[PDB]
C-alpha cells in the first residue's frame, strides 16, 4: 500500500517518507505511480510534483525538472535546482570564458617553481 | 622614549588578540555548518552513479 | 582540498569525465538519458 518516495537535489533532500501514490510531469506526458510500479527511468518536465500520502495528505513539491527512477520498492526524484535549457546552459559558459579576461595569456613554462614553492614553504613553517 | 609608548602598544596588540580568539570559534562554527552541507549533498550523486552503471552495462 | 579530519587538510586531484536482472522502461531513447545523467554527475562532483 505504499512505497519509500525520496525527492532530492545535488545541495540537499526535498522530501523523504511513505507515499501511496506520485504524480509527476514526465518529458513525453503526466504519470501517475503506486506501489508495485514496473522499473522506470524518466526525465521530468519544469512543474509541480503531487505526492499522495497515507492517507489524504497531499504534499505538491515545484521541481525545475530533473529524473524519476523507479523500483517496485522505491522511488527516486533527483531534482535540479535551476531549470536547464540551451541559452542558459551556453550563457553561463560564455560568462565563464568573458570573466576570464586575461590581457596576456603567456606560455604556462612557469620556470619560477621552486623559488615560489620553497620561499612559502619555510615561510608558513616559521607561523606556526 | 619610555614607559608610555609601551603601554599603548601592549593596549593595541591585546584589542587584537581577543577577536582573534573569538575568530577561532566562529570557524568552528562554520566549519561545522560546512560539513552538514557535504553530508545533505550526497544522496543524489550516489543514485546517480547507481543509474548510470546500469544503464551503460 | 579533502577534509581527514578537523586538524588535517589534505590537497588532492580527481578525475571527473573518464569514469542486473531486470531493464527499465525508459520513456526516451536510453542515449538521451545517459547523456544528460553524466553531465548532472560531472557537475555534482565539482560541486562536492
Amino acid at each position: 500500500i505504499t512505497v519509500h518516495c525520496d525527492i532530492v537535489s545535488a545541495e540537499a533532500e526535498i522530501f523523504s517518507g511513505l507515499v501511496e501514490m506520485v504524480i509527476a510531469h514526465g518529458a513525453l506526458g503526466d504519470l501517475g505511480i503506486a506501489p508495485g510500479h514496473a522499473p522506470l527511468i524518466t526525465d521530468l518536465k519544469p512543474g509541480p510534483i503531487r505526492l499522495v500520502k497515507q492517507g489524504g495528505e497531499q504534499e505538491v513539491y515545484y521541481i525545475s525538472g530533473g529524473f524519476l527512477e523507479v523500483q517496485p520498492n522505491m522511488v527516486k526524484v533527483l531534482a535540479d535546482t535551476v531549470v536547464r535549457a540551451g541559452d542558459l546552459d551556453e550563457a553561463a559558459a560564455q560568462e565563464a570564458l568573458k570573466a576570464a579576461e586575461k590581457a596576456l595569456q603567456g606560455k604556462g613554462a612557469e620556470f619560477d617553481y621552486s623559488a615560489a614553492a620553497a620561499r612559502l614553504a619555510e615561510a608558513a613553517a616559521q607561523l606556526r | 622614549a619610555g614607559a608610555k609608548e609601551i603601554r599603548s602598544k601592549i593596549a593595541s596588540i591585546k584589542s587584537t588578540q581577543k577577536i582573534t580568539n573569538a575568530m577561532e570559534k566562529v570557524a568552528v562554527s562554520k566549519m561545522r555548518k560546512a560539513q552538514m552541507r557535504m553530508a545533505a549533498g550526497r544522496p543524489y550523486a550516489e543514485r546517480i552513479r547507481q543509474v548510470i552503471g546500469h544503464l551503460a552495462n | 582540498n579533502k577534509f581527514v579530519n578537523t586538524m588535517t587538510q589534505k590537497p588532492t586531484v580527481e578525475q571527473l569525465i573518464p569514469l542486473h536482472h531486470w531493464d527499465y522502461l525508459y520513456e526516451p531513447d536510453a542515449k538521451s538519458l545517459l547523456d544528460g545523467l553524466l553531465v548532472r554527475y560531472v557537475e555534482s562532483q565539482v560541486y562536492q
